[PDB]
């Protein structure tokens, strides 16, 4: 029963000095009150434009803001290394106010694959009672990959939490940190633990399986 | 770029503006420019009329009047032969998009006329916003004098405001000397502001020094802003009321002087009990901040608000004439408050 | 101008926390003190809203009937009083600054301080380091890490020699479990020459439990 | 009552 946002973009990707575009198509028509918004990882958000087309003060000519009726849109004349932030649509007519859910501008980077390594349980872990493996990937664009873990020869899924870590700012690559959580006694038995990385710098899956 | 619009209860008449809002610079106002769209299918009057009105609104259960101020009147259709106006770019805009069948029209706001001022309501009142506002009718009939049908006609409310001079004035500053007869001893008061101009919201630092040489005492410290309302509509009204005040306990001895500084801020929050009091201009039922002070160059009409603020020193005689004779000492601090010009 | 929160911190669910946030160069009745609810990689999310000049209060549907929001108009001050929290309000909350005439959007916002709700504990980070294998020797380089798992609060901050060493250094961000402690990986890539002639150690430190770490990784 | 808006 509330007005929603519908930001289009959900992952764009340029490189430096190209035009992008976003666009947040409003749920009804909340008139020219619209506002964008820039917010770098671990930092809060910025304002860019009000009431839609009025750029703020303190941002750079670049920015600027347009409507075509439920459609508001934010266009950057040239990107530049400081406009690399996932940037946010808001109305602001009818309260309550509501934002959109997010786009990953990036930078764009040659193909690299990434460089899986596994690590093995420290001896410090399994006796506490717990284990744990690491799958990790290093320097590699784009973001997207799709790894799962092999044990015993026989894929394992329901138990891999994954984390990434941000765009770099200097190379401009990313990180991925796989980790299959299981007991102890798991662990020993069934000892073929492996895990299996597919990215598109990679023409064949990169298999990186370790015994003892 | 958008711009507004308004149709008839029955569609046959529809209004378009550029804007709401119109900027009084003194030495001129922002035009009202726009245009009428018509059918000709609901074309039957065959003479479609609008009106710019600056009107008092005012008041036993809700039931107000619209006493006119300024009235003018534009024959939109048809183009009379005797007067050709040239076309605004706004104007000119919105022909191209509708066609022939948007007739526009175009008033010119005179100087010396007030601005969009609305008087504060209570908790019981059900009536439309009472105080000066001006309202643009777009209307069709035979003739002008013919009785306009509620339904073949059309009416949008519009504000007439002001902003913040470029330049700000001198620093208000005043003093008055009280000497009384028992002895040749003079009570001096001395105040000033930090600035002349203040936005709404802003807090207004007030410098103040008192040199007591008298044998009296001064009990207490009084300071208030108060609001200067002169309404000119028939013969004359007027009244302060205190949009904010301070009553400090500070005690200035015998043959000692004072020195303090009070910071006080006027906002509405502590003033939705005083009804009548002045407010800017409500396009229905905003809610709207204390009245903009009005800027007039070298008896108006409507609802002219100014503001000053007011130190005033409690002192107790005593002595020979006892308490008969007062021995208070005030001074007063006149300061613009209104808002900046949008960008 | 400078907006400052405190008052985070981890408390049970049906519980009750409370938060401040300072305003500077900003005035109360100027400006309108603006709240908002992003948790992590799920997007803002206005929580309450207060005008100090017209005297309102406003509220999010879910969190009408249970936060209060308020203002000491002379310490230029917000009190966003949270009461009978639930565990989905978790979230980092910033106090944000609107123009009070008129609205002009949110132009400033404050860091905003970490609120927790959850019926799990206080717990402090268990390090085991992860001993560059073979495996993580390739191409000439090697990669220490050291891995935080089993601390409850999110807030851990890991620096290796203490900070010294920020080169090829990788922090990943921590996940909520199954068993609900947080859980976070750091690993650095070190040349394999300079692997065994120098020692390298990891600086894992948490503040709500008061641990301090200094484990040392060694190759396996 | 409404007063709507509209392109230019």
């Amino acid at each position: 029963s509330d007005i929603q946002m519908t930001q289009s973009p959900s992952s764009l990707s340029a490189s430096v000095g190209d035009r992008v575009t976003i666009t947040c198509r409003a749920s009804q028509s909340v008139s020219s009150a619209v506002a964008w918004y820039q917010q770098k990882p671990g930092k809060a958000p910025k304002l860019l434009i009000y009431s839609a087309s009025s750029l703020y003060s303190g941002v750079p000519s670049r920015f600027s803001g347009s409507r075509s009726g439920t459609d508001f849109t934010l266009t950057i004349s040239s990107l530049q290394p400081e406009d690399f932030a996932t940037y946010y649509c808001q109305q602001y007519k009818y309260v309550p106010v509501t934002f959109g859910q997010g786009t990953k501008v990036e930078i764009k980077r040659t193909v690299a694959a990434p460089s899986v390594f596994i690590f093995p349980p420290s001896d410090s872990q399994l006796k506490s009672g717990t284990a744990s493996v690491v799958c990790l990937l290093n320097n590699f664009y784009p973001r997207e990959a799709k790894v799962q873990w092999k044990v015993d020869n026989a894929l394992q899924s329901g138990n891999s939490q994954e984390s990434v870590t941000e765009q770099d700012s200097k190379d401009s690559t990313y990180s991925l940190s796989s980790t299959l959580t299981l007991s102890k006694a798991d662990y020993e038995k069934h000892k073929v633990y492996a895990c299996e990385v597919t990215h598109q710098g990679l023409s064949s899956p990169v298999t990186k399986s370790f015994n003892r | 770029t958008r711009v507004f619009k308004k149709a008839s209860p029955n569609g046959k008449l529809t209004v378009y503006l550029g804007k709401r809002d119109f900027v009084d610079h003194i030495d001129l106002v922002d035009p009202v420019d726009g245009v009428v769209l018509v059918d000709p299918e609901y074309l039957k009057e065959r003479r479609v009329y609008v009106t710019l009105t600056c009107a008092f609104r005012y008041g036993v259960l809700g039931l107000t009047f619209r006493k006119d101020l300024f009235v003018a009147n534009v024959q939109s259709f048809p183009p009379a032969p005797e007067d050709k106006k040239p076309l605004t770019r706004l104007q000119e805009r919105l022909i191209k998009k509708l066609g022939e069948h948007a007739y526009p029209f175009t008033f010119e706001i005179p100087p010396n006329l007030p601005c969009s001022v609305t008087l504060q309501p209570g908790p019981e009142d059900t009536g439309k916003a009472c105080g000066v506002d001006y309202e643009v009718k777009a209307f069709l009939a035979e003739n002008l004098e013919e009785k306009i049908h509620k339904r073949n006609s059309v009416r949008l409310v519009i504000r007439k405001v002001q902003y913040a001079p470029e330049r700000p004035g001198p620093q208000p500053t005043a003093e008055t000397t009280r000497q009384f007869l028992m002895s040749d001893k003079p009570l001096h008061l001395e105040a000033s502001l930090d600035k002349e101009i203040y936005y709404h919201g802003e807090p207004i630092s007030v410098n103040v020094h008192v040199t007591n040489n008298t044998n009296k005492t001064v009990k207490k410290i009084k300071i208030s802003v108060r609001q200067y309302a002169d309404i000119v509509l028939f013969n004359t009204a007027q009244y302060k009321v205190p949009v904010a005040m301070e009553e400090a306990d500070d005690t200035v001895a015998p043959s000692s002087t004072f020195s303090k500084v009070y910071t006080l801020t006027p906002f509405l929050a502590n003033n939705r009990e005083k009804r009548g009091l002045a407010l800017d201009g409500k396009l229905k039922h905003e809610d709207t901040n204390l009245a903009s002070s009005t800027l007039l160059r070298e008896e108006i009409l409507g609802i002219i608000v100014s503001y000053k603020v007011k130190v005033k020193l409690v002192v107790s005689r005593g002595g020979l004439l006892g308490d008969l004779a007062s021995s208070d000492v005030a001074v007063e601090l006149p300061f613009t408050l209104m808002h900046p010009k949008p960008k | 101008v400078q907006l400052v929160e405190s008052g985070g911190g981890l408390v049970q669910p049906g519980g009750s926390l409370r938060l401040s946030c300072a305003a500077s160069g900003f005035n109360v009745y100027s400006s309108s003190i603006h709240w908002v609810r992003q948790a992590p990689g799920k997007g803002l999310e206005w929580v309450a809203s207060i005008s100090s000049y017209y005297g309102y209060t406003y509220y999010a549907d879910s969190v009408k009937g249970r936060f209060t929001i308020s203002a000491d108009t002379s310490k230029n001050t917000a009190y966003l009083q949270m009461n009978s929290l639930r565990a989905e309000d978790t979230a980092v909350y910033y106090c944000a600054r609107s123009r009070q005439f008129w609205y002009s959007g949110l132009d400033y916002w404050g860091q905003g301080t970490l609120v927790t709700v959850s019926s799990a504990s206080t717990k402090g980070p268990s390090v085991f380091p992860l001993a560059p294998s073979s495996k993580s020797t390739s191409g000439g380089t090697a990669a220490l890490g050291c891995l935080v798992k089993d601390y409850f609060p999110e807030p851990v901050t890991v620096s290796w020699n203490s900070g010294a060493l920020t080169s090829g250094v990788h922090t990943f961000p921590a996940v909520l479990q199954s068993s609900g402690l947080y859980s976070l990986s750091s690993v650095v890539t070190v040349p394999s020459s300079s692997l065994g002639t120098q020692t390298y150690i990891c600086n894992v430190n948490h503040k709500p439990s008061n641990t301090k770490v200094d484990k040392k990784v060694e190759p396996k | 009552v409404y007063t709507r808006s509209t392109g230019e």
